[PDB]
């Protein structure tokens, strides 16, 4: 191939190959779930390890008071877009003293993630996020990806095995709505859970939760704060 | 012939990749982390007996509670260690206040992906580093110790190596690592396992040690105090 | 775009930079370019690489370069590059000058373009200048002194050197030839035509074909001359007379 | 403000007031004067507060700084040209600071005058202040490079309290230090006005 | 701006129940010079905030256009999200500082009326960023004649309905005609509701003048 | 301006453009530097004048300081510019600061602008290695050594250039505090080592000293072969 | 948005020649003839204007070209390479006109105009000129010919010729140019020149021809040229 | 010409205790001879254990506020925590003197507890110069809260007095009768006074009322 | 206010300035030196704003030793002086100028003996004597007086002599000790400085 060097060549079929590439990054990283009902936004992310000597990797990051993200792919490149959403809601809080519609972030993000793919030299971002918000509209789960389009979902899931996920979600798409905020969340963990193999599920070291809704503002519980949400569990059936 | 901001079929850049490969030739270096405070080894690599003992730095002080070990092109990572430095100290200006493990080596991580060719600073990067880090202090989160590369991850470890040997010394810490581990455990261990992957024998002027504990601040060991340590061989 | 580019500033897997070394061979193909030092002056002597029966002569000389009150060069290479480095030249000669209100020493005069050229081979992404230059001065330092100039930015003092076509061949002729210390200018112009004369391609040698100058110190005054035609005529000849009375 | 700083057999001595004032009205009474950059280091504060504070701290960043990438410390001569050199930095400005800087290195005991202009020396004894001509008076007469710590500090206390006693802009409590080999040792921080009943008798 | 050249006089404001009233003169001075007699100071940001400005009106018109386009920007995305009377509080607040600190000034006093949840609001903005909220206000001379009337009435009755607001404000314009120099007998009433923003036509406040024979 | 990237990390793991730097080198001049007791001394080779040429232009011995003095090999073009750049860096170390420059930092400064020609754009790294001596204010003796990659270390003894492999394993050989005792042998020292890979003769060898406390000396082609018969009045009969 | 290459396009070959130079000197090899002659009392410059078709207007657009009241231009190779080179020119001599209030020296102008040339074989995104340039001028009372070329040297003529039939056309004028000619004489050895290499007839609408005088430079009218075609 | 600055008035004090501390301010927001507002508290919420009070330009004090507020969430992403007392001084500071030859028009007063748990407050200049201290008070009417502070609290000028410990009871009484005083004389002070108390718990208002004219 | 002196002869120059640094009423130091050291016989003696002096000063100091380092040898004490006057006359009609009034002293080995005067506005003259400051107009007279062309060191440390006496006598400000160092054919030498 000579069509795949950069982001300024396009293929005879139509297509850029190095947009392709780097959606090939997200995949490539660990699962992760975002569902939301009438109140409440949830994702659930599947921490990894390269060693059981070193912790798991971080798959939740903050952005602001009502808008949170799940991370999917190349990290430096997952914190330079985190910047610039918590840059974007610092600014609009600022400014207008309100929080910024979550709508209009991620269309800041389509708008960012456009340029770097039209010029040469430059690349796209190899990260692929899922984003929980709370704004006038109620919850939002967001899906960004290394081509700068994006989703507005009822539930998503990106990352390694997560067809797997889509699929138990698509089943149980219109009992979201109706869900109570501890209902929900076993669902996002029961998605997360059709992810990994038969031999392995869903421990309180691999496993990291976040919420925002009505209720709160978005909270990232990881260890001992993830364990009463995994007790209260149906077990694993085939 | 492509450029260095290039994505390859699998997903990945072929420059940092490329820079994971530069560490594979380095020395190898090991930190643990006891619930009592952390400790940093590494091997000199002595290429002649001309070259002086103590002129080889590939463990450093960041600042009095932080130290960093090297392992990869030494060229490079001393530009890292340098900005780290000035990053703690700005801080400590900033916000009279000591940084975090965490911060120092995220504050770090900040500059893993930024090179480039086009629509960018006459005087900015045209390459990763290739550089691997080991960041062991003690903040108010107790003893910590973080492991970072080149594409700009960073995570805590209990116990890691990196370096040449890096999957022979990681599983002889995998089979020898209890969480509950002493501090002169510890140390043992890092040099139990330093000399079994390397090609020189454990000379007191070969390699040099560092702790770092809560009552005390970051110290290098000399060379009397290294030849305690190894009469317990 | 980089599809395109030449990458002139990169290193060659022996360690050799190729512009450089091609640039090289740029020098090899134009005119034959020596320097002399003597003890009561310096001089220049190079070949016409312009000779016609229809060319005007309206300048004082084609090769040799006017560049200091005290100091002129010589060139070896793409004439239109070494325009623009004599200018230069000429350039960093008054900056000295305005800044310590006295004539810049030859080593340094040299040094500044020097570091000029080899810029050109580290960064930018461009040609190197494909000339050698032969310098030729008096400062109150050294006294009369001869240099000379590579393309990769590298200098030299010699008391005699050759640059251009069969400049190897030149150089061990002078390598015999030249008694150090003992050196008169008169002797050394006589060393030139010699030299010129085995060298050059034509065989006979001519007033046309070749340019001498030279530079000594009279009266107090650093006193620089392009040698007439007339003067020429004679330098050939006495040499020309002289290889009529090498047999018996 | 008051501030005085002389050397002798046993070391460097530093002492300073407690006064802070705006136009005629006093915002502080507590102040304190020295800057302590280091175990060997130490910076006295004149003129304004702020620009006093904010660059000798960044001065304290850099002698930081210094340590970690030598590992060896900073001399009081190179301590002193930094600061120096960020005055310089901003001339024409309207910056106004007058600090000494005191240390024990290498060469022995240190002393140096800072000034807004740029201004650097070295010397025995300095004053900086409103007050400085008074400290002055006291510290000349009285004083000897054969002196005892206990009489050192004596003169310290006597020139600063003496200063205040005249000086509407220098007043509050003296902060005297001692430069030792080993490093500094904060004497006491005694008020002025019980000084000067005691001296009274 | 440096020197304003073309000034409007003191806007009103007050907060009744279910909305908030404001008002301003339809006056332009050159100086002391009553040169446009016929132009509006008050504008309608959306459905739920309103703005009247004192000060020079090229500096009114220029943030008119921006507040504008702001209000057109918004109303494409058609997202559910609209800026509410605090957002454009907040922002002018911003841009009348950001000025302020380059020494490049808006010469503008603003008062901002909205409704919005149920809650009325009315909010203070000046040339150098001062902002705050009051039940009341008043620029310019408004503030030493017009406020005063305001707050004692607002004292013995602090909720007022939409006829109590109208005839308090006709009362406050007639003060502002008889007693500033720069100021004009035609006036403009905009209102914030739950049914959005209605500003009035040409009005003249009640003038009496039989003191004219009280001298003598 | 010239944005292009010139090293750049190899599949293996290699920076060709450094590796290349550092073949320049190898075929560059001998150098070699020895510590002493009291004094420090270089000694450069591979001269090979031609007699016909003013060798006062062409020293490889130069001095960057009152205190400070360095010997390079490989391109002799590049070497000038870091040369010129030292000696700038050490009147600005006077400056901003009243001390003057220690050994370790102007081999630091050296170090660290080699390094930043490796990883900037539109430049290629330097051909050079360099042999900094000179003495600290409290007098104890230095010996550093740099390189195109940017990494310097102090050496007792070092040689640079073509034949350093020879040459180190002689130093290696003969480096004890029989050969340091005196200020003559460590001279001695470096011109056994020297004249034991040129091709030679005395008239190749130019070598400095510099004592504790005076002025960098140049030595005469006199003194330097009036030691030349000291060793091969001791090689014939030892 | 744009932003252009700031390498060379112009490299040494491992023959040491700069083969775009020598791709630029085979353009002007190939353009149309063009011939100058100096003649002791004047300059004269004459060119092929054949466009090859009835249709075009041969009024509109002319090769030889005023850069100043006393310098002249014609060209061999592109044309509109040329007119770069024309305003390039006239801009330089105006620059030098306001500085020093002296007509500018003919071979001053040649060296500042071939170092506008020597740029476009070093810098960066760009090819050199496809042009070879003959300028004529009058100053200090004596004429000048000049020829600059794609590689930014200049050279000082007797007489020389450009173009199609370059070599024969200066084997031809070194038999038939002598120094000391009149004006009047060096135009018709100059349109025989012409005549060596044209193929086709000759009108005064298929050449153009300038002169420089003590007068100054101008083209020659229409009605000139057809009283030297006979 | 122009003038970028206006007086507001206002004044702000704070007191240290060993478990708790206070910002108390009036709530008259003036301009010339005529009064903004009445309802304008001084006191701001920027954590659990810090309260900021500023005092001075109106439009300096709003800008300033929004900026730490920004400042207060970049730290926390960053460094993983909240701003400790002690470190939201040393950032003003810094803050300030970036403006040091275009000064904000503010006196600012930290109030809030240090990592051991006792009450600390820092007291600033328009420019930036800083230091912990027990009490201290800025503004309009700092001079008038300041000595009978310095007799009560400090126990200056005083014999035989046994120094008794400060509690919470008798600072806010304090508070209270200072600005009672201030409010008789400084035109400036009046309508409203509100006291932010900073304890473990967390922050408490309490509003007493002020002279109306 | 300061005060700088020098007085060339016939194979030397002897230089004068003042040992005082002076803050608005209060004498600081006794024991200032205003003297430069550029080269081994290249003395420069600054005077005038309080910061700006040494900051220059400084500068070209560095920049004459890094002409040394550069090329194996000296600048010249014209050259030098040259370079000096460069700086401040490219700095005159700046944003920041430099309002220092120097005098170079300097020993060639062609030319021989130099001595150099500068005003703050940059204007360089060659001088057989000179002197800067207000004490100039005290001494300067008494330099016209007594000097000659062919003046021998012995005579000129007591012409010196003259003109410092005067200044203790005759001037309002308080100058007692004095650094004096003669330049020469072997260098720069210390002389016992003159104190009153
Ligand atoms: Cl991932
Ligand atoms: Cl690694
Ligand atoms: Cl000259
Ligand atoms: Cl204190
Ligand atoms: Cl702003
Ligand atoms: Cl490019
Ligand atoms: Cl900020
Ligand atoms: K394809
Ligand atoms: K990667
Ligand atoms: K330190
Ligand atoms: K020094």
């Amino acid at each position: 191939n000579q069509y795949d060097n950069d982001v300024t060549v396009w293929s005879p079929q139509g297509r850029i190959h190095q947009i392709e590439y780097a959606m090939e990054a997200v995949k490539q990283g660990s699962a992760t779930v975002g569902l939301k009902s009438k109140t409440h936004a949830v994702l659930v992310a599947l921490k990894r390890a390269q060693s059981e000597l070193a912790a798991h990797q971080k798959k939740i990051l903050h952005v602001d008071n009502h808008i949170g993200i799940s991370i999917a792919g190349l990290t430096a490149d997952a914190r330079l877009l985190c910047n610039f959403m918590r840059q974007e809601c610092l600014d609009s809080r600022f400014v207008f003293d309100r929080p910024l519609p979550v709508s209009r972030l991620v269309s800041l993000i389509g708008s960012k993630t456009q340029i770097p793919t039209q010029r040469y030299g430059r690349r796209p971002y190899g990260v692929g996020l899922l984003i929980a918000g709370y704004d006038d509209m109620g919850p939002h789960i967001f899906q960004t990806c290394p081509s700068a389009n994006y989703f507005d979902c009822r539930a998503m899931s990106i990352g390694a095995r997560s067809q797997s996920a889509r699929t138990y979600l698509e089943r149980h798409m219109s009992e979201f709505m109706e869900c109570n905020l501890d209902e929900l969340v076993k669902h996002g963990l029961r998605a997360l859970r059709e992810t990994l193999p038969a031999e392995q599920d869903l421990t309180t070291k691999n496993v990291s939760i976040g919420i925002v809704g009505k209720d709160l503002e978005f909270t990232i519980y990881d260890d001992d704060d993830v364990s009463p949400f995994l007790d209260g569990l149906e077990e694993r059936p085939q | 012939d492509r450029g260095v901001n290039t994505f390859s079929p699998e997903g990945r850049l072929f420059q940092v990749e490329y820079a994971i490969e530069a560490i594979k030739l380095g020395s190898t270096a090991i930190g643990i982390q006891t619930s009592e405070g952390v400790c940093l080894a590494v091997e000199k690599r002595i290429t002649s007996p001309l070259m002086e003992p103590s002129s080889i730095e590939k463990i450093v002080e960041i600042d009095a509670h932080i130290g960093c070990a090297m392992s990869g092109l030494i060229a490079d990572a001393k530009t890292l260690i340098d900005k780290a430095r000035v990053e703690t100290q700005n801080h400590w200006f900033t916000y009279n206040e000591t940084m975090t493990v965490e911060s120092v080596t995220q504050a770090v991580s900040n500059l893993a992906l930024q090179f480039g060719e086009e629509d960018a600073d006459p005087g900015a990067m045209s390459r990763p580093f290739g550089v691997a880090l080991l960041f062991g202090g003690v903040d108010e989160k107790g003893p910590q110790l973080f492991h970072m590369d080149p594409s700009g991850t960073f995570v805590q470890c209990d116990a890691r190596a990196i370096g040449s040997a890096s999957e022979g010394a990681q599983s002889s810490l995998q089979e020898v690592y209890h969480k509950s581990m002493t501090l002169k455990e510890a140390i043992k261990s890092s040099l139990i396992i330093l000399k079994q992957v390397m090609e020189e024998k454990l000379n007191a002027t070969n390699i040099e040690l560092a702790t770092v504990q809560p009552g005390q601040n970051f110290h290098m060991f000399t060379k009397e105090e290294l030849e305690e340590v190894i009469k317990d061989i | 775009s980089r599809r395109y580019d030449s990458r002139t500033t990169i290193f060659s897997p022996e360690g050799r930079l190729y512009q450089v070394e091609y640039a090289m061979e740029a020098i090899g193909h134009a005119g034959t370019c020596l320097g002399i030092l003597a003890n009561d002056g310096v001089l220049l002597a190079a070949e016409r690489r312009n000779i016609h029966k229809l060319l005007d002569e309206v300048f004082f000389s084609e090769k040799i370069y006017k560049l200091n009150e005290d100091m002129a060069c010589s060139v070896a290479g793409i004439t239109s590059d070494a325009n623009v480095l004599t200018n230069e030249l000429r350039l960093i000669a008054q900056r000295y000058l305005l800044q310590y209100q006295e004539p810049i020493p030859c080593e340094q005069l040299v040094t500044a373009l020097c570091d000029i050229k080899q810029a050109y081979t580290q960064f930018g992404g461009k040609r190197p200048f494909g000339v050698s230059l032969l310098y030729i001065g008096w400062d109150k330092h050294y006294g009369f002194q001869l240099y000379q100039s590579d393309p990769s930015g590298n200098y030299g003092g010699w008391k005699a050197t050759c640059i251009g076509n069969n400049s190897a061949a030149a150089v061990s002729m002078l390598k015999q030839d030249y008694k150090e210390g003992e050196m008169t200018l008169k002797s050394a112009l006589a060393l030139a035509v010699k030299v010129l004369n085995k060298t050059m391609d034509v065989s006979k040698l001519s007033a046309e074909k070749v340019e001498i100058a030279t530079l000594t110190r009279e009266s107090g005054k650093t006193v620089i001359r392009v040698l007439k035609q007339k003067e020429v005529e004679q330098l050939i000849k006495k040499h020309e007379e002289e290889e009529a009375k090498a047999e018996r | 403000t008051t501030t005085l700083a002389f050397k002798f057999q046993h070391g460097v001595i530093v002492a300073v007031d407690s006064r802070a004032t705006a136009g005629s009205y006093i915002s502080s009474l507590r102040m304190n004067k020295v800057i302590e950059i280091n175990p060997y280091l130490l910076g006295t504060m004149s003129g304004c507060a702020a620009d006093c504070q904010y660059w000798e701290r960044l001065l304290a960043k850099e002698c930081r700084l210094y340590y970690l990438r030598n590992g060896e410390r900073i001399s009081v001569s190179a301590a002193s040209k930094l600061l120096s050199n960020m005055m310089l930095q901003y001339r024409g400005m309207g910056l106004s600071m007058g600090s000494m800087i005191c240390g024990w290195d290498k060469k022995g005991p240190g002393l140096y005058y800072v000034d807004d202009n740029g201004t650097r020396l070295s010397g025995q004894m300095f004053s900086t202040g409103s007050g400085n001509t008074y400290a002055y008076g006291v510290m000349d007469s009285g004083y000897r490079q054969d002196l005892s710590p206990e009489e050192a500090y004596d003169l310290g206390r006597r020139a600063i309290a003496y200063a205040t006693h005249r000086d509407n802009y220098s007043g509050g409590v003296v902060n005297m230090y001692h430069m030792k080999e080993d490093g500094w040792v904060k004497v006491e921080s005694s008020d002025v006005s019980d000084l000067l009943y005691k001296y009274g008798e | 701006t440096q020197n304003p050249m073309v000034t409007g006089t003191s806007v009103l404001g007050v907060k009744f129940d279910g909305g908030v009233v404001i008002a301003a003169d339809m006056l332009g001075s050159y100086g002391s010079l009553a040169r446009f007699r016929n132009i509006s100071r008050i504008m309608r940001v959306n459905d739920s905030t309103m703005l009247g400005a004192s000060g020079d009106y090229a500096d009114f018109q220029y943030l008119k256009q921006v507040l504008g386009q702001m209000v057109i920007d918004e109303e494409l995305l058609g997202d559910g999200h609209s800026y509410s009377p605090r957002a454009i509080h907040s922002w002018l607040t911003r841009a009348m500082y950001s000025r302020r600190s380059k020494m490049n000034p808006l010469w503008n006093t603003m008062v901002i009326g909205g409704y919005a949840d149920g809650e009325s609001f009315l909010g203070y903005v000046d040339m150098l960023g001062v902002a705050y909220e009051a039940p009341s206000l008043a620029t310019g001379y408004g503030a030493y004649l017009a406020q005063p009337l305001l707050r004692e009435v607002l004292e013995k009755q602090p909720v007022l309905s939409q006829t109590e607001a109208r005839e308090l404000v006709e009362r406050c314009m007639r003060v502002l005609y008889y007693r500033d120099a720069r100021s004009y007998n035609r006036f403009q009433i905009a209102t914030v509701t739950e049914k959005g923003v209605e500003i009035e036509g040409p009005l003249s406040a009640q003038t009496n003048w039989d003191i004219a024979h009280m001298i003598s | 301006s010239y944005d292009r990237a010139i090293t750049v990390f190899s599949p293996d793991g290699h920076l060709f453009q450094v590796e290349y730097a550092q073949e320049a080198v190898k075929k560059g001049s001998t150098a070699v530097g020895v510590r002493g007791k009291d004094i420090v001394v270089l000694g450069v080779e591979k001269k090979s004048v031609a007699k016909l040429q003013d060798e006062r232009t062409v020293r490889k011995i130069c001095a960057l300081d009152d205190n400070v003095c360095m010997a390079f090999a490989g391109l002799t073009a590049d070497a000038r510019i870091v040369i010129n750049r030292a000696r700038v860096e050490c009147q600005s170390h006077r400056l901003t600061v009243e001390d003057p420059v220690t050994v370790e930092y102007i081999t630091r400064y050296i170090a660290s602008l080699k390094q930043r020609y490796t990883q900037s754009n539109g430049r290629r790294p330097f051909g050079i290695s360099a042999l900094i001596v000179g003495f600290d204010f409290d007098g104890t003796p230095r010996l550093y050594q740099t390189d195109p990659s940017g990494t310097y270390h102090a050496w007792k003894a070092n040689a640079i250039g073509r034949g350093a492999k020879s040459v180190r394993e002689f130093l290696e050989k003969n480096y004890t505090d029989d050969a340091i005792e005196t200020d003559d042998l460590t001279i001695k020292l470096v011109i056994k080592a020297l004249l034991e890979v040129v091709q030679s003769g005395g008239k190749n060898i130019e070598l400095a000293v510099m004592r504790r406390d005076q002025p960098l000396k140049i030595l005469n082609p006199e003194e330097i072969e009036k030691y030349v018969a000291e060793i091969e009045k001791e090689k014939e009969e030892n | 948005a744009k932003r252009g290459y700031s390498f060379s396009l112009t490299t040494f070959s491992p023959s040491g020649k700069l083969v775009q130079i020598e791709y630029a000197l085979a353009a002007v090899a190939g353009g149309a003839p063009s011939v100058g002659i100096k003649a002791a009392n004047g300059v004269v410059l004459a060119t092929e204007k054949k466009q090859k078709s009835i249709l075009y207007d041969e009024r509109s657009v002319h090769k030889v070209e005023p850069i100043t009241k006393h310098i002249g231009l014609v060209y061999s190779g592109m044309g509109p390479d040329y007119r770069v080179l024309v305003h390039r020119a006239r801009k330089l001599a105006q620059q030098y006109y306001l500085v020093y209030q002296e007509p500018i020296p003919t071979a001053q102008l040649v060296q500042r105009v071939a170092s506008v040339m020597q740029e476009y074989t070093q810098s960066g995104g760009v090819r050199p000129f496809g042009v070879s340039l003959l300028i004529c001028g009058w100053n200090e009372g004596r004429p000048y010919l000049f020829q600059s070329d794609p590689s930014g040297a200049y050279f000082a003529w007797k007489a020389t010729a450009m173009g199609k039939n370059y070599v024969n056309g200066k084997t031809f004028l070194e038999k038939r140019y002598n120094e000391d000619l009149e004006l009047e004489d060096a135009i018709h050895t100059a349109i025989l020149t012409l005549k060596e290499s044209f193929e086709g007839q000759m009108t005064e609408d298929n050449i153009e021809v300038g002169i420089c005088n003590e007068a100054g430079f101008r083209r020659l009218t229409p009605t000139e040229v057809r009283d030297y075609l006979a | 010409r122009f003038s970028p600055y206006a007086f507001n008035g206002g004044t702000v004090l704070a007191i240290a205790g060993e478990d708790f501390s206070i910002v108390a301010s009036d709530t008259r927001l003036s301009e010339g001879f005529s009064i903004h507002t009445r309802d304008s508290p001084k006191c701001y919420k920027l954590t659990d254990k810090t309260v900021i009070g500023c005092s001075g330009f109106h439009g300096d004090c709003l800008t300033l506020t929004k900026i730490i507020e920004a400042r207060l969430k970049m730290y926390k992403h960053s460094n993983n925590k909240a701003m400790t007392t002690g470190a939201i001084a040393a950032m003003l500071s810094t803050i300030l003197y970036s403006r040091r030859f275009f000064p904000y028009y503010v006196y600012n007063i930290i109030g809030g507890l240090d990592e051991e748990g006792k009450g600390a407050v820092y007291s600033f200049d328009p420019v930036g110069s800083y230091q912990r201290d027990s009490f201290k008070a800025g503004g309009s009417a700092s001079a008038m809260l300041q000595p009978l502070l310095d007799n009560q609290v400090g126990f200056k000028n005083m014999q035989n007095v046994e120094h008794v410990p400060l509690t919470l009871d008798r600072a806010m009484r304090l508070v209270k009768d200072v600005f009672i005083s201030a409010a008789e004389r400084d035109v400036y002070t009046g309508d409203a006074l509100r006291i932010c108390i900073v304890t473990k718990e967390g922050i408490r208002e309490e509003t007493v009322p002020l002279r109306k004219d | 206010m300061e005060y700088l002196i020098g007085i060339q002869g016939p194979d030397y120059v002897l230089v004068a300035s003042d040992r005082v640094a002076a803050s608005n009423i209060v004498q600081m130091k006794d024991d200032h030196d205003k003297m430069f050291k550029m080269s081994e016989k290249i003395l420069l003696l600054c005077v005038g704003e309080a910061g700006d002096t040494v900051q220059f000063a400084e500068y070209i100091q560095k920049n004459v030793q890094l002409y040394k380092m550069r090329n194996g040898y000296e600048l010249s004490p014209t050259a030098a002086a040259n370079f000096t006057r460069r700086n401040l006359a490219d700095c005159l009609r700046s944003r920041t100028p430099y309002h220092v009034n120097l005098l170079l002293a300097g020993y060639d080995e062609h030319e021989g003996p130099a001595l150099y005067y500068m005003d703050y506005l940059a204007a360089l003259a060659k001088a057989p004597f000179a002197a800067h400051g207000y004490g100039a107009f005290l001494t300067l007279s008494i330099l016209d007086r007594y000097y000659t062309p062919t003046i021998s060191r012995e005579r000129a440390v007591e012409l010196l002599r003259k003109c410092l006496e005067e200044l203790q006598k005759r001037f309002i400000l308080n100058l007692p000790t004095f650094s004096v160092r003669v330049i020469d054919k072997d260098g720069i030498h210390n002389l016992e400085n003159i104190a009153f």
